[PDB]
């Protein structure tokens, strides 16, 4: 806690590039999961889901 | 006995020696690492930086190959 | 080199410590009491205050004007003061009038009278002292530093006690008071200037012998105190000067960072307008406030208690208008304490505190002062050459990894008094306790 | 620039014997092609003056040297407003020419180069 | 308490036109910022005016300029009104900046306004050149894909940024679209940096020509400058109405009377008359991204005035040797202006090369030179 | 009511552990996430509205 707060928080300048690599990664990994939820709420209704039949 | 307080002037200009600028040295790395990753995480969705940066990253670099089926694709 | 600092036990646990100076022609004794206001609940707050007014106004023997009257022919006088941790009786004399205060001393010490008619008749007295403080605005000011910085805690209690208890103090809790904490292992006698160490320990002998021991002797200085970032706001339009405390938690006698801590605060130093030498101090501080006039004085304190201290500054001003940039550009300097000083500040202020400490010991009152407070906080008196290794081994690193663990980002418990309408509310305040740009 | 690094170089050239003896007489028909004194200025009265240090020297004038400054200020601003030049006793001439304020503005400089400097002391 | 001076609106304006503390010795170069807020006034009334009857479609863009010529009652004015006072902006521009530099408006303590400036002078460069592109006649396209091409140079991201201006892969209908909405938008944030340099200047008050305080004496900017600005503001009606109403003409290109043609290319691609400099400074440089480089620093240098200038006076009035050195800064920019439109054929080629270098070389080696030595000579001289 | 030295009961509100690095760390968490979803918004909210300059689908085709 003492050593998180010191690495990333304690100064400012790591602390912004902490919360930028985060929001990086959020950014991604939000991306694919959304994706993959959408795609499991509207199953077999998607031109992907019908795609194979053409 | 002492006759003489003994000192010296270290260069400076602008009110910055090299003492106090060599402290900072270290903040404005990690500036720039945040400056950096901002400008890159900006220009993310940019098709070039996908070719060129992102998709050349080991294991991660995945994410950033994708390929529209040809059977989907008008143009 | 001064004199080495002599110092002998008796079989009850008193200590007897000495220095002295065959140059003068006076000397102080006195007795060092580890004991104070700190050592009261909330129920009996005030009484160690309260004994000392009783402690002169008459013994077994002498009476209040017998008492006045064998000091007065004594020559040199007596004087008291009881401080949250440290109570302090002492004599000046001269030289061949040692036996004579030592044995007052031990009188109005151990053999007080505390008579109910002297008890009823100071407590109009205290009473009076409640609506006078006021004035002083410097303790009005650290008083309510202490009180909102160990909110609710012993140590955040006055001296003075409440009201409410000085109507209530009896003589049963005044001997109560002085027969738990006035003990042998508790006490030092000190001799300063004109004394010679083995009259002393004879005159201890003598006089100080049939103290009580208590059951449990812990070691001299020995002590959980929980800060409260927290502020007191006493606004009062009419004074024409505003009074400024900011403290953060410090550090206590004992701490391995007291020297840094001491460093730290000599690099934003004091400043006082009136001082013609002021406009030209090293301390950026001290640049900034007198070329824009942002303040009559300020005042950098590393206040240390047992277990635990106040480290801060105080100030005051007149220009209403500025308070926001005097405590703006007061708080950059502390956050350069973290991100900016170099060998250049640090050596700087070394220099300075060499001496510094030396300085401050120039007559017998203080080097009595100095032998008492180091042997009850610390238990032992350390030589300046002890204290010249501690200080050079300060580094720069160790003023920055201090200040960066110490002041920044932290919580800071602040007081103002007078027309602070400009002071900024406690968020923008403790804001500037970190810098965005670091 | 500073007036103390413009003082410490026009020092060494007046040092040198075959500097200066190139260097004033150009000087000297600088001056009078600059025209200032036909507007009855010294030339100290065109120093810059929205400067700390400048403002701080300007303070520390005796009140003659400073109400007179002043006049020869609004008598000037006069003359440009009306598209003339000074005549006669307006003129200002070689010897009239002084550096009232050079002494004062030197002072003050080095205080404050003094000051940069001991901000950078070393403790040896 | 005057009601001018009591409500907070008024007294906004009562302290920029009306009590505004001005030294009493104002020449009449200080009338051209007078003159740049009239064009500016006239831009917008005849700017949103044409917007009007103007359709920005790639299809219909170069004909509702000839309807508005044709059809609109009095078009012909406003056109030629728009099109002749973007010609005067830059002429008024150009002396309000040659006035700053020369009597030292740059110095201490006027260092933001004039980097203000700097930027205003950009968004006007960029503003004419979006509106130009508008007409969609032969130098309209040509003059676009040139200058848009400039930013393929930018390393790696260059091509790909081009496209993303152009909405296409060519200046077609995306690209007049969005350059319509911008130089619509443009002079409205143009009008704000004018307002922040204004701003910024009240803290010192204007310079004057002797380059001294004006502390000493003061005239209130009405009636004094007021009546005075009327006279240069019909002195620019006359020049105004003699090009408007006798030779409206006379500062274009006829290719811009052809519509737009990919395919064809015109003989010679210049920029307006007033780019045309900038447009010398980067042929001087062989290299595509130097000459980008090169081109954009001519403007930004004007920013080290401040820091190269090393004098201990303001302005040239009593420099001789600074007065000379700027007469020769200002023809050489004006050559530099003319060899922007020649041939690139000898000798033109060297000659812009040399122009180019002296240009850069006033700022960098010979002002921070000449600055230094006539302090020497004021000091020395005076003695 | 008339000492200003007795501090008003604060007790209701006081955390104990208020000096601690976890304590602080915990308030830093609360404004990273939150820094960090506004950076996540605007990234998101900045590349979808300006693609609108980019070419549109009748031009590509
Ligand atoms: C475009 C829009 C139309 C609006 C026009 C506005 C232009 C007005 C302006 O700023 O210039 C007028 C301006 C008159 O202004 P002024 O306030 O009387 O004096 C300003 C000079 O600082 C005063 O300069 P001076 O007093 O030293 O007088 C010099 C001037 C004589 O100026 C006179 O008018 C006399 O003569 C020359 O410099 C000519 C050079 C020799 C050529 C042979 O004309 C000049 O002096 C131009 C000289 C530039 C070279
Ligand atoms: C063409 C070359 C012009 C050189 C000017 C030399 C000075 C001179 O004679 O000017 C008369 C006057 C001299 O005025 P003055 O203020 O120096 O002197 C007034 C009279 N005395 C000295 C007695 C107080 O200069 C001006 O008024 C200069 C303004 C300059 C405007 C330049 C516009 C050029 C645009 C290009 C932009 C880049
Ligand atoms: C709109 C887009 C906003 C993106 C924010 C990007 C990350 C910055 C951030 O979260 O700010 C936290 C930071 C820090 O918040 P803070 O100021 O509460 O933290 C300071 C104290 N330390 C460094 C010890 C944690 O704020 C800024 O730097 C200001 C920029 C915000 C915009
Ligand atoms: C067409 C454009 C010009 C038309 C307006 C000119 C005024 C017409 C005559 C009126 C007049 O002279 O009376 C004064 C009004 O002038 C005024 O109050 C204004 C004085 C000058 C008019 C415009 C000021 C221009 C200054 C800046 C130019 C800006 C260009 C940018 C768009 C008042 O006379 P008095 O007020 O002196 O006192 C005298 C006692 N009452
Ligand atoms: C600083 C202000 C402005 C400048 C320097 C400026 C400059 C120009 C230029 C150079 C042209 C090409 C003129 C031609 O040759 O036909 C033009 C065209 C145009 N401008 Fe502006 N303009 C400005 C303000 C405005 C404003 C505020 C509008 C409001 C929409 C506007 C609308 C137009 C329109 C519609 C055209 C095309 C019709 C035409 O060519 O006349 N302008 N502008
Ligand atoms: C829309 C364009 C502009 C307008 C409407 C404008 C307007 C004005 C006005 C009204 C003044 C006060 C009167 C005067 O001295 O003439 C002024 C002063 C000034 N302007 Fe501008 N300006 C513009 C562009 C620029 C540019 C491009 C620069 C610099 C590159 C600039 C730099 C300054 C400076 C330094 C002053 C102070 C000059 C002094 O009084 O000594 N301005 N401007
Ligand atoms: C992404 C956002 C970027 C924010 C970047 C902030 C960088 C600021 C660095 C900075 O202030 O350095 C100060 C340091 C000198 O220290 P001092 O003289 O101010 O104590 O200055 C020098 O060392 C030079
Ligand atoms: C030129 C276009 C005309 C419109 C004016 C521009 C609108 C924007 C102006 C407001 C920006 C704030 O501008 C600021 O206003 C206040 C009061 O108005 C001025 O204040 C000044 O005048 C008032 C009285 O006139 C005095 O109390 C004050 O001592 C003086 O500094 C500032 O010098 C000016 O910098
Ligand atoms: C200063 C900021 C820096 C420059 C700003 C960059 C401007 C343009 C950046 C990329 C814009 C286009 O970048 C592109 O964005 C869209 C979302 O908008 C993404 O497209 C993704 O989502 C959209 C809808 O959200 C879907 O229709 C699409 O099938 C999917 O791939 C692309 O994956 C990305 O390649």
């Amino acid at each position: 806690a003492t050593t998180f707060y010191n690495v990333f928080v304690k100064r400012n300048s790591a602390f912004v590039a902490t919360i930028l690599a985060s929001a990086f990664v959020f950014d991604m990994t939000f991306e694919t999961a959304i994706d993959n939820f959408w795609d499991r709420i509207n199953a077999g209704k998607q031109w992907k889901d019908i795609r194979h039949k053409y | 006995y002492v006759k003489k307080p003994s000192y010296k002037i270290v260069p400076h200009f602008l009110g910055f020696n090299i003492p106090t600028v060599s402290k900072w040295i270290p903040i404005f790395g990690i500036w720039g690492a945040a400056a950096g990753i901002g400008a890159l995480f900006l220009i993310e969705g940019v098709p070039r930086t996908r070719q060129d940066i992102l998709s050349k990253i080991p294991i991660i670099g995945e994410h950033w190959i994708r390929e529209i089926p040809a059977s989907d694709n008008p143009f | 080199v001064s004199p080495k600092t002599r110092t002998s036990n008796l079989k009850n646990g008193l200590t007897i410590a000495s220095e002295s100076n065959p140059l003068v022609q006076t000397a102080t004794v006195g007795v060092w009491i580890d004991a104070g206001s700190r050592n009261e609940n909330a129920y009996n707050n005030g009484t160690a205050h309260f004994f000392e007014h009783l402690a002169f106004k008459g013994t077994d023997k002498r009476s209040q004007h017998q008492l006045e009257l064998d000091i007065e022919n004594m020559g040199g006088h007596l004087n008291a003061y009881t401080s949250r941790e440290s109570t302090v009786y002492y004599a000046k004399s001269f030289k061949d009038d040692v036996p004579k205060s030592v044995e007052i001393l031990a009188d109005i010490l151990q053999h007080s009278k505390l008579a109910e008619s002297a008890i009823d008749r100071e407590r109009e007295v205290i009473t009076r002292e409640l609506e006078e403080v006021n004035k002083q605005y410097e303790e009005v000011v650290f008083d309510h530093l202490h009180a909102t910085a160990f909110m609710n805690q012993p140590l955040g209690r006055t001296i003075l006690g409440p009201r409410e208890n000085i109507q209530t103090i009896t003589n049963t809790e005044l001997r109560k008071f002085i027969t738990e904490n006035y003990t042998a292992d508790r006490m030092v006698l000190v001799g300063a200037g004109a004394v010679d160490h083995d009259a002393l320990v004879e005159l201890a002998e003598k006089y100080f012998s049939h103290l009580p021991s208590s059951q449990s002797p812990v070691p001299l200085g020995t002590p959980i105190p929980n800060f409260v970032g927290s502020e007191v706001r006493l606004r009062d339009d009419t004074m024409p000067v505003a009074h400024i405390a900011i403290a953060v938690e410090g550090v206590s006698w004992t701490s391995e960072d007291y020297y840094t801590a001491l460093v730290a605060q000599a690099i934003i130093g004091n400043y006082d307008r009136a001082v013609g030498t002021s406009r030209h101090q090293g301390s950026r501080l001290s640049n900034i406030v007198s070329e824009n006039n942002l303040a009559n004085s300020f005042q950098s304190f590393s206040t240390s208690y047992s277990d635990t201290g106040l480290w801060g500054i105080y100030l005051t001003s007149e220009n209403t208008t500025q308070i926001d940039d005097l405590v703006h550009f007061t708080l950059k300097e502390w956050n350069r304490l973290s991100t900016s000083v170099s060998n250049l500040q640090v050596e700087r202020a070394k220099s300075q505190l060499k001496a510094g400490l030396l300085l401050s010991l120039d007559g017998t009152t203080y080097v009595a002062e100095d032998i008492g407070r180091q042997l009850t906080t610390l238990g032992r008196r350390v030589t300046p050459a002890e204290v010249e290794a501690k200080l050079e081994a300060v580094t720069e690193h160790d003023v920055r990894a201090w200040a960066q663990k110490t002041l920044y980002d932290k919580d800071i418990a602040l007081v103002g008094l007078g027309p602070i309408e400009g002071l900024y509310d406690y968020n923008r305040i403790r804001n500037d306790m970190s810098m965005m740009r670091w | 620039a500073s007036i103390t690094s413009v003082v410490k170089t026009s020092e060494l050239i007046l040092k040198s014997p075959l500097l200066s003896k190139i260097v004033v007489p150009l000087a000297k028909t600088y001056v009078k092609f600059s025209g200032y004194r036909q507007l009855g200025f010294k030339m100290n009265d065109l120093i810059i003056e929205e400067t700390p240090n400048m403002q701080l020297a300007l303070r520390r004038l005796p009140p003659t040297e400073s109400y007179d400054r002043v006049y020869r200020l609004i008598r000037a601003t006069q003359f440009s407003l009306s598209h003339k030049l000074a005549t006669g006793n307006d003129i200002t001439k070689p010897e009239e020419d002084d550096h009232y304020l050079i002494p004062y503005i030197l002072d003050v400089e080095a205080e404050a180069f003094e000051k940069d400097a001991l901000d950078n002391l070393e403790v040896v | 308490m005057a009601l001018r001076k009591k409500n907070s609106l008024l007294n906004m304006a009562n302290s920029y036109v009306l009590d505004s503390p001005q030294p009493s010795n104002l020449n009449y170069f200080w009338n051209f910022g007078s003159l740049l807020a009239l064009c500016l006034v006239i831009q917008l009334a005849t700017g949103i005016t044409l917007a009007m009857h103007y359709t920005s479609h790639a299809s219909l863009a170069f004909d509702s300029v000839e309807h508005i010529m044709r059809d609109v009652n009095f078009g012909w004015f406003i056109r030629y009104a728009h099109a002749n006072t973007a010609s005067f902006f830059f002429i008024c521009i150009y002396a309000h900046m040659g006035r700053n530099i020369y009597y030292g408006s740059y110095k201490t303590p006027r260092v933001l306004p004039w980097s203000i400036g700097v930027i205003i002078f950009l968004l006007l460069i960029i503003t004419a050149f979006m509106g130009y592109v508008l007409v969609f006649g032969q130098m309209s396209l040509w003059g676009a894909t040139v200058i848009c091409n400039l930013v393929s140079a930018i390393p790696w991201l260059g091509e790909d940024i081009v496209h993303f201006l152009w909405g296409g892969f060519s200046v077609g209908n995306p690209t007049l679209q969005r350059f319509f909405a911008l130089h619509y938008l443009m002079p409205f944030v143009l009008a704000v940096f004018a307002l922040l340099h204004l701003i910024a200047l009240h803290t010192a008050g204007s310079s004057n020509p002797l380059g001294i305080t004006s502390n000493v004496d003061k005239l209130s900017m009405h009636p004094y400058y007021s009546f005075k600005d009327l006279i240069t503001v019909f002195a620019f009606l006359l020049m105004f109405t003699l090009f408007v109403f006798f030779s409206p003409d006379k500062l274009g290109h006829p290719d811009n009377y052809i519509p737009a043609n990919p395919m064809v290319t015109p003989a010679s691609i210049v920029p307006e008359w007033y780019l045309l400099p900038f447009y010398a400074i980067l042929r001087a440089i062989p290299d595509k991204l130097g000459g980008v480089i090169a081109m954009v620093a001519a403007i930004l240098i004007l920013l080290i005035l401040p820091i190269v200038d090393r004098s201990i006076i303001r302005g040239n009035a009593f420099k001789p040797i600074s007065k000379l050195l700027f007469g020769f800064f200002i023809c050489n920019f004006l050559l530099l202006g003319v060899l922007g439109q020649v041939h690139i054929e000898p000798p033109f080629i060297v000659l812009g090369q040399i122009c180019t270098i002296f240009y850069f070389s006033y700022f960098l080696i010979l002002l921070p030179m000449v600055s230094t030595i006539e302090n020497i000579f004021f000091y020395i001289g005076s003695l | 009511g008339k000492s200003t030295y007795k501090i008003p009961d604060f007790t209701p509100y006081l955390k104990k552990d208020r000096n601690t690095d976890a304590n602080r760390l915990f308030s830093y968490f609360m404004i990273g996430s939150f820094g960090m979803l506004s950076a996540a918004g605007a990234k998101a909210t900045v590349q979808d509205f300006l693609s609108n300059m980019s070419a549109s689908a009748d031009v590509l085709a």
